[PDB]
């Protein structure tokens, strides 16, 4: 992701190293099943 | 007897009524996906996002 490096050789080796990562994420799902069925009868919508 | 057994046998030999069943399904799929992938990379100064 995000790297900012500092870096010193001849004098001193020293390197500094700032790593960042940031991450949004928004998932919306609707699923809508519409069944007709007669009075007190079972009935089923499978998708699958 | 015979006579009204009769009558119920012109009842019965009644021609039964077929009907023409049409159930019909319909699938519709829209999809529209965009990615962009941002790259600022730098080597030369350890720059590299």
């Amino acid at each position: 992701s995000g790297i900012g490096i500092g870096f010193i050789t001849d004098n001193i080796i020293l390197d500094l190293q700032l790593s960042a990562m940031e991450k949004t994420g928004n998932g919306e799902i609707v699923s809508q099943p519409k069944v007709v069925t007669s009075d007190k009868e079972t009935a089923k919508i499978l998708k699958g | 007897r015979l006579d009204e057994l009769r009558r119920i046998v012109s009842q019965l030999d009644i021609p039964v009524r077929q009907v023409m069943i049409e159930a019909r399904i319909v699938e519709a799929n829209v999809g529209y996906d965009k990615s962009l992938g941002v790259r600022w990379g730098g080597a030369y100064h350890k720059g590299n996002w």
